[PDB]
RNA sequence: GAAACAUCUCAGUAUCGGGAGGAACAGAAAACGCAACGUGAUGUCGUUAGUAACCGCGAGUGAACGCGAUACAGCCCAAAC
RNA sequence: ACUCGUACGGUCACUGAAUCCUGCCCAGUGCAGGUAUCUGAACACCUCGUACAAGAGGACGAAGGACCUGUCAACGGCGGG
RNA sequence: GCUUUACUGCAGGCUGUCGCUGAGGACUCUCACUCCGGGAGGAGGACACCGAUAGCCGGGCA
């Protein structure tokens, strides 16, 4: 049968539609007024946090991060520019606003690791994305047989060097053939071409 | 070229800057809930540095020293009564709806209980003309008729120091003076005067400007100079 | 008067002063930063890659 | 200068002559889904964008003919070379 | 550099911000597509090849599959119950 | 920032104490107001096309422009016969 | 370096359109959102702000 886990999910394929239009609209204008890191006891979507690794034990934190909606906000060039490098309003970054979410989360909690994020909705201004951060310093993790992996000291900082799965695919490395010939093995060692 | 001299202004340097440590007081409406019960004697008439008009220094009945806009003849040992019951004397404060019609009013208002936007410069005042439910109609010193909110405070009378702009600066030196006081870069260097490098006026072999003044509103910060968006120029027609 | 000899008696303020993290006659006494560690402005050392020649 | 609307000339298809109909080139419209509209859309960003950047040229004091020689009986079309002339008026 | 120059080129170079390790990153196919009755995680080396592809179709730019090697190693969740 | 400011304000320009004065010109350029009609992009909408798409056309039409008016202590002009 | 009705572009301003954005070719409302108010509450209101795109102006800048 069905799980009640189907039920999240499935409310979350139409964020504009049903009860969770109505939960949406009450929802964010708390947020609006909350900052821009807010540690939050219990997932909005539990569905996709345990699909993503979220568990309800002893240092796994969840966290919700609004980061602001649109392209770069660029500084014109103060100096001698060609045509082509004179841009400043349809230049946009290279990181999309979810991995900008998840750097900001990192920074808040210095200790943990970032696991994972989702999407939690946006507004006309910002958008709203929950971050999966674990403590590798915690027993109850280090015995975790699903979780240990982020204890490895190569696993330091994870999120800045793009091992989230956020990061992964912003890099371009979710096709394994043709497409990713200056993506795979790094964006780097391909001279900055993907 | 080099930034004009307007946009050097913006970025709030010492040179544009106005004094503010040596300014007195921000001349506020008193925060009443419901009741007139709060009223006060006049201990001290002072000048305002920020206005060069004088501002009357007010003990209210629960002790608080305040100083506030004071209106023409107000004098120490006067009576002043601020909230909605309030007397109809000249120097009183009480919202526009309880003001009878064509009496000279001051220090205005704009959203009710902002503490007076309006009408606050030496000698002016807004003239109070119609009334409603739901509008006082007031007559600014520009000549305008401001549609306002009935529950929007104003100090009956004339701002006091009246006449100010009577009297010539007769030289440079009085000039100085006032403007050491406010957020003002002055002397004034003609734009015609400068290099082309510095204005747009500027440059040429003699003094004249460069294209016509009249400039549009769409004109961006460093080309908007001369006559914004003149409906018309000129004395005559 | 001129920008030069005769200006330079003037020159009678302190500014650069040993430094309590690297030792160098680089902080600023006025701005407390110092011009040659960074010390007052940034907890990592000042480097750059331009100290040295780029392939190098 | 004056041209016959209809006349007797060689057909390169019939291999044989035949009464010609002349006719002048109408400009076919674009369809806009060709390799060079598309490079169009590509290649141009912020800033210059090279070739796409460039506006048509002017014209000669004087265009060549730009004639269609339409075959009388089997109904098909051939180009031939073009002559300076300033104004080309038919006869009936 | 294109014997000017704007796209292009120099170059994702210089330089800047953030971060890990002793190495990093990648990695067990929603792959390949010598189309196959075929291959079988990933880096890297040789080659494929200055080939395909791009380009005021100018100057210039420039892969991959495959192959020969090196080394080889495959696994864990979410959900169902 | 202006601003502990509010039109007797303060911003932007021109001229340069006082005294006597400051003519004519709105065609061009600038600014501003108006505008039946004309022109005027994208989205959505309608027709054609495509089992879809590219694409072609139509309808509607903002600011702007055409057009009209105001304005020279606005740029400036004040001749030849 | 500087100028402009040089070429090409880039900011900026104005303007339409989409998102935020809701209820009953012009209109009412309040629930988002904005502002004022210490507060109660008041003004405004699906507009404005902001994100995106389109047209015009655009030596302010390259
Ligand atoms: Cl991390
Ligand atoms: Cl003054
Ligand atoms: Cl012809
Ligand atoms: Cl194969
Ligand atoms: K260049
Ligand atoms: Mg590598
Ligand atoms: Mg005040
Ligand atoms: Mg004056
Ligand atoms: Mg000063
Ligand atoms: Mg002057
Ligand atoms: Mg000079
Ligand atoms: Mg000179
Ligand atoms: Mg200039
Ligand atoms: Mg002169
Ligand atoms: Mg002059
Ligand atoms: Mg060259
Ligand atoms: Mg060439
Ligand atoms: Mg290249
Ligand atoms: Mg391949
Ligand atoms: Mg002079
Ligand atoms: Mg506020
Ligand atoms: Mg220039
Ligand atoms: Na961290
Ligand atoms: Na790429
Ligand atoms: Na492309
Ligand atoms: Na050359
Ligand atoms: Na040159
Ligand atoms: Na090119
Ligand atoms: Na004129
Ligand atoms: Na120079
Ligand atoms: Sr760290
Ligand atoms: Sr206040
Ligand atoms: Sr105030
Ligand atoms: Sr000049
Ligand atoms: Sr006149
Ligand atoms: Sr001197
Ligand atoms: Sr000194
Ligand atoms: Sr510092
Ligand atoms: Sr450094
Ligand atoms: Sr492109
Ligand atoms: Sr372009
Ligand atoms: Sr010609
Ligand atoms: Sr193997
Ligand atoms: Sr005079
Ligand atoms: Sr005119």
């Amino acid at each position: 049968a069905r799980s009640a886990y189907s039920y999240i999910r499935d409310a979350w394929k139409n964020p504009g539609d049903g009860q969770l239009a109505e939960l949406q609209w009450q929802r964010q204008q708390e947020w609006r007024n909350e900052g821009a890191v807010e540690r939050i006891e219990r997932p909005t979507r539990l569905d996709k946090a345990r699909s993503q690794g979220y568990k309800a034990k002893q240092g796994v934190i969840v966290a919700r991060v609004s980061v602001r909606k649109g392209s770069a906000r660029k500084r014109r060039h103060k100096a001698g520019r060609r045509s082509k490098r004179q841009g400043v309003t349809r230049i946009t970054r290279r990181k999309d606003i979810q991995r900008v979410a998840e750097e900001r989360a990192s920074r808040t909690f210095p200790n943990l690791r970032v696991l994972n994020s989702y999407s939690v909705g946006q507004d006309g201004r910002q958008k709203w994305h929950e971050v999966i951060l674990i403590d590798p310093n915690h027993p109850a993790i280090q015995n975790d047989d699903d979780l240990s992996w982020i204890c490895a000291d190569d696993q330091a900082d994870r999120v800045f060097r793009g091992l989230t799965g956020a990061g992964r695919r912003n890099r371009g490395l979710s096709g394994k053939g043709k497409g990713s010939e200056k993506t795979r093995p790094s964006l780097r060692s391909n001279g900055g071409k993907g | 070229g080099r930034r004009i001299q307007g946009q050097r202004r913006g970025r709030g340097t010492s040179t544009f800057r106005a004094p503010s440590h040596r300014y007195k007081a921000d001349l506020e409406h008193r925060k009443v809930e419901d009741g007139d019960v709060i009223a006060g004697t006049v201990v001290d008439i002072e000048h305002d540095p920020a206005r060069s008009a004088p501002v009357a220094a007010v003990e209210f009945e629960d002790g608080d020293r305040r100083l506030i806009l004071a209106p023409e003849g107000v004098g120490v040992g006067d009576e002043l009564q601020v909230g909605v019951s309030a007397e109809i004397a000249p120097g009183n404060t009480l919202p526009l709806a309880e003001i009878p019609e064509g009496v000279p009013v001051c220090n205005v208002e704009s959203s009710p209980g902002d503490g007076g936007k309006f009408a606050r410069a030496s000698g002016v005042n807004a003239q109070l003309l119609t009334h409603d439910r739901n509008v006082a109609v007031v007559k600014l010193p520009s000549g305008e008729m401001k549609r306002l909110d009935p529950q929007c405070r104003a100090t009956i009378g004339v701002v006091a120091g009246g006449g100010r702009t009577d009297k010539p600066f007769v030289k440079a030196g009085n000039k100085h003076h006032k403007m050491k006081a406010r957020g003002t870069k002055w002397p004034n260097v003609r734009g015609v005067a400068m290099n082309a490098v510095d204005h747009p006026f500027g440059g040429g072999g003699r003094q004249h400007p460069g294209k016509p003044k009249s400039i549009s509103r769409n004109a961006p910060p460093g080309r908007k100079v001369g006559d914004i968006a003149s409906k018309r120029t000129g004395r005559g027609g | 008067t001129g920008a030069g000899t005769p200006s330079q008696g003037k020159k009678n303020t302190t500014t650069h002063t040993k430094c309590r993290r690297c030792g160098e006659k680089s902080y600023h006494t006025k701005k407390k930063v110092c011009s040659s560690c960074g010390f007052g402005k940034s907890a990592k050392r000042r480097d750059y890659e331009w100290q040295s020649k780029a392939g190098e | 200068m004056q041209m016959p609307r209809r006349f007797n000339t060689y057909c390169p298809h019939c291999n044989e002559h035949q009464e010609h109909e002349v006719e002048k080139v109408r400009s076919g419209r674009q369809t806009g889904m060709k390799w060079i509209d598309r490079q169009r859309e590509r290649n141009s960003g912020i800033g210059n964008d090279g070739k796409f950047s460039k506006v048509p040229g002017g014209d000669k004091p004087t265009k060549k003919t730009d004639l269609k020689y339409r075959c009388g009986e089997c109904g098909k079309a051939h180009l031939r070379e073009g002559w300076r002339a300033g104004r080309l008026e038919f006869q009936e």
